[PDB]
RNA sequence: CUGACUGGGGCCUGUAGAGCACUGAUAGGGCUAGGGGGCCCACCAGCCUACCAAACCCUGUCAAACUCCGAAGGGUCCCAG
RNA sequence: CGCCUCCUAAAAGGUAACGGAGGCGCCCAAAGGUCCCCUCAGGCGGGACGGAAAUCCGCCGGAGAGCGCAAGGGUAGAAGGGGGCCUGACUGCGAGGCCUGCAAGCCGAGCAGGGGCGAAAGCCGGGCCUAGUGAACCGGUGGUCCCGUGUGGAAGGGCCAU
RNA sequence: UCCCCCGUGCCCAUAGCGGCGUGGAACCACCCGUUCCCAUUCCGAACACGGAAGUGAAACGCGCCAGCGCCGAUGGUACUGGGCGGGCGACCGCCUGGGAGAGUAGGUCGGUGCGGGGGA
């Protein structure tokens, strides 16, 4: 590589918020995220974070059987 | 050759004698050209500088 | 009514001067042409105008090297 | 559809042939380096010289010299001295440059 | 009627009518052909009465080819003026035609309609001609 | 050469896998990247800030790499252009420099992006190749916002020597690019 | 003795003719972006076109300023009459 | 109304008309020399903003792109694109020719001086080429120090360059 | 003087495209590295250097295949130098010498020189 150009890579760790830590290759040898593979929705299985609801609708209502018969 | 494009003459820097004729554009260059080359009064190259024609 | 044209440009005179067997002298001019539709070979020079021209006293020789263009020699003799 | 390597090989060589002297081609491969003195007009070579005929061994840059050196000393036998240098496809430098250093220290002359 | 949509020249030389036709000499689409006897400069609008004369004939049926198009413009200078000042302005397209030129085609239709209707065409033509009817000769073209 | 874990992960796991995929009779044949080609479309620079300097440093930030200024072939009136105008940014990753810029792209990049469902399974060369856009440089952890004027995304071309797409779908999968569908 | 003219040999050429590979023209068919139109929608898509049609392919053609080709001749040099 | 390109022009050259079509009266300090490197247009597929067309990736693609500007010839085995060093866009000449009524116009190896690039072979006396131009006369400016009306100077001229 | 490979020429597609198969001992290539020389408008991709674990996957070489591309008769014709006729003309013929282009039959998946290294 041309001399002088470029950033230095170093030995890195980034520190995701899960707890993950990945030693890796960078020009910031300590960088915070706040995701990672391990711990993103899409990744992880498929844990639907807030919303596993499934619609609920429509005949979801039940609310009830009552009516005559 | 133009109102821009301007005929002039090559001298001599050590000699002052005028060598070479020659063009410019003095848009694009205006400042004085100098340019080695070989006078045959000084028998050898020289820097010459653009005088007016 | 009138014309808006009326005009051409002098004859050039242009084509090989010196054929295939001919006796030249160096400096001969053996082509005049525009770019290069004939290529200079042994023993011949080329012109700022793409003349093909004799460096040596000898005998014109033409040949056809199919993609690679037809040349021009000079054979010394 | 030429190469980057057919065009430059071609574009050198044809510059060497116009001027007529006898052409010293060099070929260099990974392993080994090799140099005939070729005529043209003939189409003919008229001396050769490697580093696998010579069985040379070390450092690729010290052998392409030593079979530039024994180049010359064949050539010169023959009276051949005047020479022009085909570089090819090859830089001017390393390994060909050594050979044509190799080849003028024994009294090849360009 | 018929004419180049574009060209490269306005203006064309005259030039010669020599020869047999250069090719178009055989039956290539339909059943019956109109061939040209006689060289000329076949006009735009000889054509075209040629062609209505003969839908006009078939009425509703038949398909007619024309196999010849006037690419060549037809120059004349403008009325009691001298000669010289350049050349006359184009005025009409002409397609040339020499002997042995198939003009026009037709199918689709009864021989006695397709004999008739060639008939008919021919007479708005400036030459003479001949009804020839599809061949092996042409077939093996 | 580093120790990269990606590029341990693609020979001691990778490779292994795709052999037994396809069954490749040779060494050679099997699927490999043979570099990461990141472009900066930009030609937001064409004038104005012509200064996309900010840009080339947050590119070399992102991959070590400094890239190289790109220039319009020829002039075009409606984008405004005019031909040698310097209108984008390419930085060609190989080696060892092209297994750190994936790692961090697939353990970090890809989830920082924005409502990411997946990258898309349709976006193949037909020869093998791979191409995705970014829209935004603040996906990288290189990259934070004190640092950052403005928004510019980029083109990545991932570069396999794979015939088919259906090997390269392979290897990349393998490797650990998340796909959608 | 070199001449016109002629025999042999080599080189140069782009006409006649022809051709369509290039530049353009070109009828019909096929195939098929693009519109016109009709059903059916504003929920953004669909289906039908004896409609005008680009590119492409087929059949068939056109050209002083077209040529993948290409004569007869013509020119020039050498030896000989 | 001079000049350049094509056709007319009858396959060497040349060839007319108030015959058919277009251009020129500039330009470039690099768009010049040399050394080194690089190769197009276009089609298809892929890619944030990005579109028919900006930049990126892959495949096909001999030249249909490019070559400042008309047209023709030529051309990637570069004349096209990029970079380094540069000024040969030399001085003094010039075998030999092309063209040709004259006068012009054109090509030019090679020798010498002092150079540029290159390891070298070598190339370089502007520009891919063909238009971008104007004989004398009269006069200007720089140089030269040749003439200088009895002599020394001077006036004024000559010569070289413009 | 025979076969294989490596260089380098010549003919200038009968030599090319595509398909398939084949070769690593040798040679060639990819390859292993990027300390050193040298190098990237970024990149050891290229250029370059030092190597020698591996693979003939890519490239290259060598076979086979006629889908394409390329080549292509013999006949006959067009045209025509020279010589003659005919038509009022546009134009049409005869004699003698020359003679295409298109197309048909068919051909082609190269041939050959010089020097190296290896094999018999
Ligand atoms: N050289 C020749 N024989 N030319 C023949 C042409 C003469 C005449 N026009 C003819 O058709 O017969
Ligand atoms: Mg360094
Ligand atoms: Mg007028
Ligand atoms: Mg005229
Ligand atoms: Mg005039
Ligand atoms: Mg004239
Ligand atoms: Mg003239
Ligand atoms: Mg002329
Ligand atoms: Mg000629
Ligand atoms: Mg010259
Ligand atoms: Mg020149
Ligand atoms: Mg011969
Ligand atoms: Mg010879
Ligand atoms: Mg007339
Ligand atoms: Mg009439
Ligand atoms: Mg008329
Ligand atoms: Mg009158
Ligand atoms: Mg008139
Ligand atoms: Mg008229
Ligand atoms: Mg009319
Ligand atoms: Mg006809
Ligand atoms: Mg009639
Ligand atoms: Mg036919
Ligand atoms: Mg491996
Ligand atoms: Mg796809
Ligand atoms: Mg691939
Ligand atoms: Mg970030
Ligand atoms: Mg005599
Ligand atoms: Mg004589
Ligand atoms: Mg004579
Ligand atoms: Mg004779
Ligand atoms: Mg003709
Ligand atoms: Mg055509
Ligand atoms: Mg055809
Ligand atoms: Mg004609
Ligand atoms: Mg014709
Ligand atoms: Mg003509
Ligand atoms: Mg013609
Ligand atoms: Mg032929
Ligand atoms: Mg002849
Ligand atoms: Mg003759
Ligand atoms: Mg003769
Ligand atoms: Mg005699
Ligand atoms: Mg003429
Ligand atoms: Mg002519
Ligand atoms: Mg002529
Ligand atoms: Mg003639
Ligand atoms: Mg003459
Ligand atoms: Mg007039
Ligand atoms: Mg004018
Ligand atoms: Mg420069
Ligand atoms: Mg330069
Ligand atoms: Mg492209
Ligand atoms: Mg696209
Ligand atoms: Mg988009
Ligand atoms: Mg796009
Ligand atoms: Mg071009
Ligand atoms: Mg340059
Ligand atoms: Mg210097
Ligand atoms: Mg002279
Ligand atoms: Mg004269
Ligand atoms: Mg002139
Ligand atoms: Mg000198
Ligand atoms: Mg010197
Ligand atoms: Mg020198
Ligand atoms: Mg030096
Ligand atoms: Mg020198
Ligand atoms: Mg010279
Ligand atoms: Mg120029
Ligand atoms: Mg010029
Ligand atoms: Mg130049
Ligand atoms: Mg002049
Ligand atoms: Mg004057
Ligand atoms: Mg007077
Ligand atoms: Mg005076
Ligand atoms: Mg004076
Ligand atoms: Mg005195
Ligand atoms: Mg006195
Ligand atoms: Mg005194
Ligand atoms: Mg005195
Ligand atoms: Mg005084
Ligand atoms: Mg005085
Ligand atoms: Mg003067
Ligand atoms: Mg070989
Ligand atoms: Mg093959
Ligand atoms: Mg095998
Ligand atoms: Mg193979
Ligand atoms: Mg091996
Ligand atoms: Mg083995
Ligand atoms: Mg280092
Ligand atoms: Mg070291
Ligand atoms: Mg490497
Ligand atoms: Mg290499
Ligand atoms: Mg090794
Ligand atoms: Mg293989
Ligand atoms: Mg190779
Ligand atoms: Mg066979
Ligand atoms: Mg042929
Ligand atoms: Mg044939
Ligand atoms: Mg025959
Ligand atoms: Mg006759
Ligand atoms: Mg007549
Ligand atoms: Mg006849
Ligand atoms: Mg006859
Ligand atoms: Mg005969
Ligand atoms: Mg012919
Ligand atoms: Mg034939
Ligand atoms: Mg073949
Ligand atoms: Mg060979
Ligand atoms: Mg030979
Ligand atoms: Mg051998
Ligand atoms: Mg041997
Ligand atoms: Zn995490
Ligand atoms: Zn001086």
């Amino acid at each position: 590589m041309k001399e002088g150009i470029h950033p230095k890579l170093v030995p890195a760790r980034i520190i995701c918020g899960c707890g993950n830590v990945i030693e890796t290759y960078s020009t910031k040898p300590e960088i915070y995220v706040e995701v990672c593979s391990k711990c993103h929705p899409f990744y992880t299985g498929q844990q639907r974070f807030v919303d596993t609801e499934g619609r609920v609708e429509r005949f979801q209502r039940r609310y009830g059987d009552s009516y005559r018969k | 050759a133009s109102e821009v494009r301007i005929k002039l003459l090559l001298e001599c820097t050590e000699c002052k004698r005028r060598n070479y004729a020659t063009e410019k554009n003095k848009r694009n260059t205006p400042n004085k050209l100098e340019l080695r080359k070989y006078c045959p009064w000084c028998r050898k190259h020289t820097v010459h500088r653009e005088v007016k024609i | 009514g009138s014309t808006r044209n009326g005009r051409d440009s002098q004859a050039k005179r242009l084509g090989v001067k010196r054929y295939e067997g001919q006796v030249v002298r160096a400096g001969n001019i053996l082509v005049r042409q525009r770019g290069t539709r004939f290529k200079p070979g042994k023993n011949v020079g080329m012109g700022r105008d793409f003349t093909l021209f004799a460096l040596v006293d000898g005998v014109v020789e033409f040949q056809d090297r199919g993609r690679l263009g037809r040349y021009v020699h000079v054979r010394p003799l | 559809r030429l190469t980057a390597y057919e065009r430059r090989k071609f574009r050198v060589r044809n510059r060497i042939k116009r001027t007529g002297r006898l052409r010293l081609s060099v070929f260099r491969s990974l392993k080994h380096i090799y140099a005939q003195i070729i005529d043209d007009e003939k189409g003919v070579t008229l001396v050769s010289a490697s580093s696998l005929a010579l069985k040379l061994k070390g450092n690729k840059t010290e052998v392409a010299r030593q079979v530039g050196r024994a180049l010359a000393e064949k050539a010169l036998a023959l009276g051949i001295k005047q020479v022009a240098f085909d570089r090819g496809p090859y830089k001017y430098h390393g390994r060909v440059k050594a050979l044509a250093e190799g080849a003028r220290e024994g009294g090849l002359e360009f | 009627m018929l004419m180049p949509r574009r060209m490269k020249y306005r203006k064309q030389q005259r030039g010669r009518l020599k020869g047999a036709t250069k090719g178009g000499d055989y039956v290539a689409f339909g059943d019956y052909g109109l061939v040209a006897l006689e060289p000329a400069w076949i006009t735009a609008q000889q054509i075209e009465a040629a062609r209505v004369a003969m839908v006009r004939h078939f009425r509703r049926g038949g398909k007619i080819f024309i196999r010849i198009f006037p690419d060549k413009p037809y120059t004349k200078k403008p009325l009691e003026v001298r000669m010289g000042k350049g050349k006359g302005n184009v005025e009409g397209y002409v397609a040339v035609v020499k002997p042995g030129r198939v003009m026009f085609e037709v199918a689709g239709v009864t021989e006695e309609q397709a004999m008739e209707a060639l008939r008919i065409a021919g007479h708005k033509l400036p030459i003479k001609t001949k009804i020839v009817r599809r061949d092996a000769y042409d077939e093996a073209q | 050469p580093l120790d990269v874990a990606l590029k341990r992960k693609y020979y001691e796991e990778v490779r292994p896998e795709l052999i037994r995929r396809f069954g490749y009779q040779n060494v050679w044949e099997v699927p490999r990247l043979e570099k990461v080609v990141i472009n900066q479309g930009l030609g937001e620079a064409k004038e104005d800030a012509r200064i996309l300097e900010k840009a080339a440093q947050e590119l070399a930030l992102i991959t070590g790499q400094k890239p190289a200024v790109t220039r319009a072939k020829k002039s075009i009136s409606n984008f405004k252009l005019r031909k040698g105008m310097p209108i984008g940014l390419r930085v060609t990753l190989r080696r060892d420099r092209m297994w750190i810029f994936l790692e961090k792209l697939l353990n970090v990049a890809l989830p920082r992006i924005r409502d990411f469902r997946g990258l898309n399974p349709n976006s193949f060369d037909g020869r093998g190749n791979y191409n995705l856009g970014l829209r935004e440089q603040l996906i990288f952890p290189e990259i934070t916002y004190d640092m950052v004027d403005a928004l510019r995304g980029m083109d990545i071309a991932v570069v396999t020597t794979a015939e088919t797409d259906e090997e390269a779908r392979a290897l990349l999968e393998l490797l650990g690019f998340p796909f959608r569908k």
